[PDB]
C-alpha cells in the first residue's frame, strides 16, 4: 500500500486540510436526551 | 465566572453551576416564540395580566 512513513510540521492549511469542520461550542450531550 | 458557574440562562437565581438549557437551545426557543408570537394575533402574556 505504502512505502514509507513522512513525519513534520503541521502546517495550519494542513490542519484545515484535516479538518471535517470548526468545534465552536463546549457541550457534549445533551444528557436528557443523549444525542450528541 | 467559572468559579461559581453562570446560572440557568432562562430562569431566576444567576450565578448558580446548574446543568440547564444551553445557548444554542435557547436561540432556537426565542426565534421559535418570535415566530409564533408574529404569526397569529396573540396578545402578551403580561399585558393579559392587565
Amino acid at each position: 500500500e505504502f512505502d514509507a512513513i513522512k513525519i513534520a510540521l503541521a502546517s495550519p492549511d494542513m490542519i484545515r486540510s484535516w479538518s471535517f469542520g470548526e468545534v465552536k461550542k463546549p457541550e457534549t450531550i445533551n444528557y436528557r436526551t443523549f444525542k450528541p | 465566572l467559572e468559579i461559581r458557574g453562570a446560572g440557568e440562562l432562562l430562569g431566576e437565581e444567576q450565578s448558580g453551576s446548574m446543568e440547564t438549557i444551553g445557548f444554542s437551545l435557547y436561540m432556537e426557543l426565542l426565534e421559535n416564540a418570535v415566530d409564533a408570537l408574529k404569526a397569529g394575533r396573540e396578545p402578551s402574556l403580561e399585558d393579559l395580566t392587565s
